[PDB]
């Protein structure tokens, strides 16, 4: 599965 | 901008065995950035229903891709792959040598 | 033995021919298994192996949201990153980010992984630990801030200590036949003229799986290290995967040279000898 959290704009 | 050229295998799936079913491939891996043109030619034309892998990368982040077409081998038929990117001064074109 | 997920994305800028380009792939160790491309019809996240056709459609919706929002993630950065570095609008650039874990031949988890790069380069990274950041230049350290005020190694850790591990583990069950499999290299040198006096030494080895192999020549049991050609490890199309590894040497010395073969399915490591 995707990550859900933690994929945060740079 | 970082650029790296791309390195370009053609070959077969499995061993050639004229006038048998097979696939020929053509991979090119090692290159950046990802805009990238790979044809592979029967004599020298280019081949429609070529097939490709999704863009992926290594651990250096250079980017691969797997081209194939289904073919089946004869005595007489040449097959290569040719492929531009921007490290390359002109199209750079790789023949299939089945006796490697 | 040991396994990985790993996803990869990679969004591509193309200022007036769209808006950037988006493909996002998942792996089981050297397996495809998921796709999503920005520019094809289905606009949804795509199976790309047998064993993840069997997910249903909570599966899938919920693959394709979060894919859709890494991409929009993505895009933002674009934009950003074009800010932090002061480039100009009208060139093209590439945003990668790949992220995964490894589990051990138990299945316990080893390690996590989540880095970042920009046109090729490193950017920002996850270190070991899970809760803090390599950052490669000055750019990438106010990402680190940012990412630091926001607690996102923390997010990050929770879910490749765990979700991340699990479904590993899910996959590897439902994909067993062929995610657990060991297909040693069939193996064979060939050898050419180049001329009078030289012939060219290729060590072949195909049909294997997974694609990690170590292939070496010695002369009189001296690496050649410096003198072979090694291409890299290419598919064959079928799930396995092919390499060689060529050296040319003097004509009448072809029997001081032997090529090696390292695999995990070989019982034992190969010796190919010309005599």
């Amino acid at each position: 599965e995707l990550a859900g959290i933690g994929i945060a704009t740079v | 901008m970082i650029q790296r050229t791309p390195k370009i295998q053609v070959y077969s799936r499995h061993p050639a065995e004229n006038g048998k079913s097979n696939f020929l491939n053509c991979y090119v891996s090692g290159f950046h950035p990802s805009d990238i043109e790979v044809d592979l030619l029967k004599n020298g034309e280019r081949i429609e229903k070529v097939e490709h892998s999704d863009l992926s990368f290594s651990k250096d982040w250079s980017f691969y891709l797997l081209y194939y077409t289904e073919f089946t081998p004869t005595e007489k038929d040449e097959y290569a792959c040719r492929v531009n990117h921007v490290t390359l001064s002109q199209p750079k074109i790789v023949k299939w040598d089945r006796d490697m | 033995g040991s396994h990985s997920m790993r996803y990869f994305f990679t969004s591509v800028s193309r200022p007036g021919r769209g808006e950037p380009r988006f493909i996002a792939v998942g792996y089981v160790d050297d397996t495809q298994f998921v796709r999503f491309d920005s520019d094809a019809a289905s606009q949804r996240m795509e199976p790309r192996a047998p064993w993840i056709e069997q997910e249903g459609p909570e599966y899938w919706d919920g693959e394709t949201r979060k894919v859709k929002a890494h991409s929009q993630t993505h895009r933002v950065d674009l934009g950003t990153l074009r800010g932090y570095y002061n480039q100009s609008e009208a060139g093209s650039h590439t945003v990668q980010r790949m992220y995964g874990c490894d589990v051990g031949s138990d299945w316990r988890f080893l390690r996590g992984y989540h880095q970042y790069a920009y046109d090729g380069k490193d950017y920002i990274a996850l270190k070991e630990d899970l809760r803090s950041w390599t950052a490669a230049d000055m750019a990438a350290q106010t990402t680190k801030h940012k990412w630091e005020a926001a607690h996102v190694a923390e997010q990050l850790r929770a879910y490749l200590e765990g979700t991340c591990v699990e479904w590993l583990r899910r996959y590897l069950e439902n994909g067993k036949e062929t995610l657990q499999r060991t297909d040693a290299p069939k193996t064979h040198m060939t050898h050419h003229a180049v001329s009078d006096h030289e012939a060219t030494l290729r060590c072949w080895a195909l049909s294997f799986y997974p694609a990690e192999i170590t292939l070496t020549w010695q002369r009189d049991g001296e690496d050649q290290t410096q003198d072979t050609e090694l291409v890299e490890t290419r598919p064959a199309g079928d799930g396995t995967f092919q390499k060689w590894a060529a050296v040319v040497v003097p004509s009448g010395q072809e029997q001081r040279y032997t090529c090696h073969v390292q695999h995990e399915g070989l019982p034992k490591p190969l010796t190919l000898r010309w005599e």
